[PDB]
RNA sequence: UGAGUAGCGAAAGACGGGUGAGAAUCCCGUCCACCGAUUGACUAAGGUUUCCAGAGGAAGGCUCGUCCGCUCUGGGUUAGUCGGGUCCUAAGCUGAGGCCGACAGGCGUAGGCGAUGGAUAACAGGUUGAUAUUCCUGUACCACCUAUAAUCGUAUCG
RNA sequence: GAGCUGUAAGUAAGCUUUGAUCCAGAGAUUUCCGAAUGGGGAAACCCAGCAUGAGUUAUGUCAUGUUAUCGAUAUGUGAAUACAUAGCAUAUCAGAAGGCACACCCGGAGAACUGAAACAUCUUAGUACCCGGAGGAAGAGAAAGAAAAUUCGAUUCCCUUAGUAGCGGCGAGCGAAACGGGAAGAGCCCAAACCAACGUUGGGGUUGUAGGACACUCUAGUUACAAAGGACGACAUUAGACGAAUCAUCUGGAAAGAUGAAUCAAAGAAGGUAAUAAUCCUGUAGUCGAAAAUGUUGUCUCUCUUGAGUGGAUCCUGAGUACGACGGAGCACGUGAAAUUCCGUCGGAAUCUGGGAGGACCAUCUCCUAAGGCUAAAUACUCUCUAGUGACCGAUAGUGAACCAGUACCGUGAGGGAAAGGUGAAAAGCACCCCGGAAGGGGAGUGAAAUAGAACCUGAAACCGUGUGCU
């Protein structure tokens, strides 16, 4: 039970998916190797966005 | 794996006794004879036994 | 069962007779922290609290100002909490 | 693509800088020539060559249990012009 | 109990200076000593991190230990040419159909798998505590793709 | 309906009354190996083709689908060899494969140790092991039966008959049935005579008090068998919610104990609370509650459907079958005076005036109708799911395993196989001072207790040390 806000049309999940995954998700991580990332609970948030991201977008095949 | 194709004869499985009855396993054995027969395809050889041949069957 | 932020009243124990007011509450072990009771010494040297057991604590009548035990009536569509050997909705 | 995984920041890769010769980690089912291909979409730099090698998981215990580590695929990538500006 | 008894697994060490709570046993230097068709240098099998650096002394080391193939924390293995696969087959193994056999299964054709063998393009020098025909410097080679060209439409490939 | 991010500490950074975390029903994603199925292989790896697509002036590179074997159905399908038929290339198939509870059941094949105080017939024993086929049960099942009454009426299982009748180097030993008392309890469909087509498909017909074809005036859907697909509301599971009743004093660190006074009870089962609690907490007796999925049931839909007896010209009622001889097996019954029924070889019948049985065989009486096929219930067993119990164990016991045990460890391999539970109510797990390099110890402090200090509840013996009265 969670936001579910997601509702835009289907040519814009994939815009979602390069954002949120490609370039955020990956930018964190090289942050923390070296080593300059406080907040990071923000690693799952970004993660659990990407499940609710593609669960949305199986539901209209 | 030998077997009558027509009725289905196959070898069985029993005792030899001697005179002082001891006991030992052998095999009694169809005499099955390996005979050309109609088929509905082309005409095959199989085994069929000396029985099934009697009472009138093609060759 | 005895939500935070309550007024109590310590019926076993050391500090029994004495009123206080709940500030924690563990519900996986069942203990209840109920201030200026149960002090404890630790050597790290510092006073503190320390945790009591929820079956040694009865609410406090909003009226009366005496122990009493929890019941519900369904007053509205939602539960609402009330005190036995009153009417008073806590 | 999410090839690699991680910089690698050692006392060996700190004076390979210098020859313009950067460390990942990637994936351990991919090979040097996918690995060329991906860092050149996501920090727009001409790559020379690569290299890339495997190591073998190590027994660590710690308390009272054994157990074994993570197997590494490490990749060694030279660069002809650019810099990756690692942080 | 045997009993502070047997043993401590082929062998040459001496001294000076340091470290240290603690030194015959650890580091540095000098002398003497032993092998040298090997106790020297490579590599196949096998073992799987025992390899490097900085710390430690409960247990392991047949004594001691400031030391270690032992404990803790971090590091280390870079290939178009080297060995193997995208090449080839010995001896053997497995075999579509097929033959035989109470069952389970046995054998075997075409065809495959299978090196200890055949075929196959690179050398020299330098560098770290740990990698070197792999990194770097200099000079090469082999296969494949792309755009004009000498010469070519009987060429050319098979 | 207020806290949460598991054991697991601990530190960070976070989410949550705009309903976190948790419980239940329903969906989506699900790497690689493994029947493993594109080919290969030393399982968890390597190497391809075909069709699209993403990037490169172009190769290199990558992603998504598909390509195993056998079998069953349509099409094209020279051979040798005139027409054909073996081989072949395609299209389709919730077709098959492998595992599973080393429990229950049915088949194939089938020991030895042991007993007979030796041993060969016999026994162990049709047991152990192996292979095959299934099912939630399997197997048997609608009289060619049991018997001798002025009879019964499919099969299965329990009691009794009974250690009886019998079998037996008549030794060791093996060992029944019918009657009678009970659980449960329904019976049907095919081949033939006959009827019209082009040997085929429909109708008719299923039996012993003898049935039917043929000629004669001739009317209950049973989806557990009896023919096979679907639509109609009530209970039961898979989360839960309400739910009566106690206050004082003494000892003590703590009261539930003792002394006194009260209350509830369709609730005095149990567990936890600083000690032994019907009235402190979770509960119990009683009642209520279901989005959604899954089972059972019963009132209409729907799908089939010809209900009765006298006459018997003629015809039909299961063939290499019944049966016999030879060599075996199984019936409690060891070939024996051995009926009853199975296999291998060889001979080989009759057609209601027919045929089989009543323990060799013949005659008379009585009963029945083989050589085709299905069928629920009473019966047997537990790897699992929910709820309970015991004059059963309490850490050398109880499962090998109360601890992350089929683990350590041992072996090339199949395989074998351990030891280890307890601080305290609450970590409140010893701030601080002194001896060291540290381990350890003496104070102080927390705690009712620290000889309860994490090698932690009590703490026997063997054994090892110190000091003392007599010798």
């Amino acid at each position: 039970m969670k936001a579910k806000e997601i509702r835009d049309l289907t040519t814009s999940e994939i815009e979602e998916q390069i954002k949120s995954s490609k370039e955020e998700l990956f930018n964190l991580r090289f942050q923390l190797a070296t080593g300059q990332l406080e907040e990071t609970a923000r690693i799952r948030t970004v993660r659990k966005t990407i499940a609710r991201l593609k669960t949305v977008a199986r539901e209209r095949e | 794996g030998k077997q009558c194709f027509v009725t289905g004869r196959k070898a069985s499985t029993g005792n030899r006794r001697s005179h002082a009855l001891n006991s030992t396993k052998r095999r009694w054995n169809a005499n099955l004879q390996k005979v050309r027969i109609l088929v509905d395809g082309k005409p095959k050889k199989v085994w069929v036994s000396a029985r099934a041949l009697k009472s009138g069957k093609v060759t | 069962h005895i939500k935070k932020g309550d007024n109590v009243k310590v019926i076993a124990g050391k500090d029994k007779g004495k009123e206080g007011k709940v500030i924690a509450t563990l519900p996986k072990k069942d203990r209840v922290v109920v201030e200026g009771v149960n002090i404890m010494k630790k050597h790290q040297i510092l006073e503190t609290e320390a945790a009591i057991h929820v079956s040694n604590v009865q609410l406090l009548d909003p009226k009366t100002n005496e122990p009493t035990r929890v019941g519900y009536k369904f007053v509205d569509g939602k539960k609402v909490r009330i005190a036995k050997k009153s009417g008073e909705e806590i | 693509r999410d090839i690699l995984k991680r910089p690698v920041i050692t006392e060996k890769s700190s004076e390979a800088m210098a020859e313009d010769k950067y460390t990942f980690d990637v994936d351990t089912r991919v090979n040097k020539t996918q690995v060329k291909m991906a860092v050149e979409e996501i920090f727009n730099v001409k790559v020379a060559s690569v290299n890339i090698m495997n190591y073998k998981p190590k027994k660590k215990r710690m308390g009272r249990y054994q157990g074994y580590t993570n197997k590494r695929r490490k990749a060694i990538v030279t660069l002809k012009e650019g810099s990756d500006d690692l942080f």
